[PDB]
């Protein structure tokens, strides 16, 4: 399962 | 000058970080990161304790640099025609929670509970100092492998610490909580903990519970990995819908799944080393 950053 | 007290390496975390820059003081040797922001890039802006007009980041940083804490600290700034030029603490060996969790995984819950507990003591900090951070995640949380310590950065998105509400944010929105993604509106504290929530099913799950609105709004909280009923709990109650359901800070460290934390110096012993 991708497991990404997410930005602000 | 900036450049004739400190000597400036390379980019750090390739961008990642912003505009992070290795760098030496010359004065002492001291290991420093160097952080510029850009004045037409900047939102938000506050006053200094002198009345000085810097970013908002810089207000923040000051208020909780004093003293020993889990906060990356502010240990000068600079302003620049365009930008301003902020000095950090460089610890070394560091790598941040994200990748951590990335590469080994959802976390033991013995190691997952003194990283917790340390964030929450960086977060009181914080909120003692009258800051509110606003964007708690794994990727804004630096590990000192060798220390055993976290550490907080990225205020960007900050706030001073108020107890009326907010109806901005610019923080990361799979950490929000629902009463934003509802109704755009949020009280600090109570908010941080919907954050704190998500942080500890990502440490002992290995991911973020939600990447949707909807999911967040739900209120239905799946376990992808086998975690203790007591560390469930607590988790479930950090992510109740409603903001007056969830625990205080005192609460969170009263719970009994956060009893008998290893100390930092521990932690790195039996974890990082
Ligand atoms: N080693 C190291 N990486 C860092 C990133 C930021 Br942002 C601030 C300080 C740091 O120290």
């Amino acid at each position: 399962r991708k497991r990404r950053r997410h930005p602000s | 000058p900036l450049e004739s007290q400190y000597q400036v390496g390379p980019l750090l975390g390739s961008g990642g970080f912003g505009s992070v820059y290795s760098g030496i003081r010359v004065s002492d040797n001291l290991p420093v990161a160097i952080k510029h922001v850009e004045k037409d890039r900047i939102s938000d802006w506050g006053e200094l304790p002198n009345g000085t007009r810097v970013p908002m980041e810089v207000v923040l940083l000051k208020k909780v640099s004093s003293g020993f804490s889990g906060v990356i600290r502010l240990l000068d700034w600079f302003e620049r025609p365009d930008s301003f030029v902020l000095i950090l603490e460089r610890p070394e060996p560091v790598q941040d929670l994200f990748d951590f969790i990335t590469e080994r995984g959802a976390l033991q819950e013995e190691l997952a509970r003194s990283f917790f507990w340390q964030v929450l003591e960086a977060v009181r900090h914080c909120h003692n100092c009258g800051v509110l951070h606003r964007d708690i995640k794994d990727e804004n949380i630096l590990i000192d492998l060798n220390r055993g310590e976290l550490k907080l950065i990225d205020f960007g998105s900050g706030a001073l610490l108020k107890d009326t509400v907010y109806t901005d944010f610019d923080g990361t929105r799979v950490y929000s909580p629902p009463e934003w993604i509802r109704y755009h509106r949020y009280h600090g504290r109570s908010a941080a903990v919907w954050s704190l929530g998500i942080l500890l099913y990502d440490m002992v799950c290995g991911d973020i519970p939600f990447e949707h609105d909807e999911e967040i709004i739900g209120g239905q909280v799946f376990f992808r990995q086998r975690v203790s009923s007591e560390c469930q709990h607590l988790i479930r109650w950090c992510l109740a819908l409603r903001p007056s359901d969830r625990p205080t800070f005192e609460e969170i460290q009263n719970h009994p799944w956060m009893q008998d934390v290893l100390l930092p110096q521990e932690t790195a012993e039996i974890h990082l080393h």
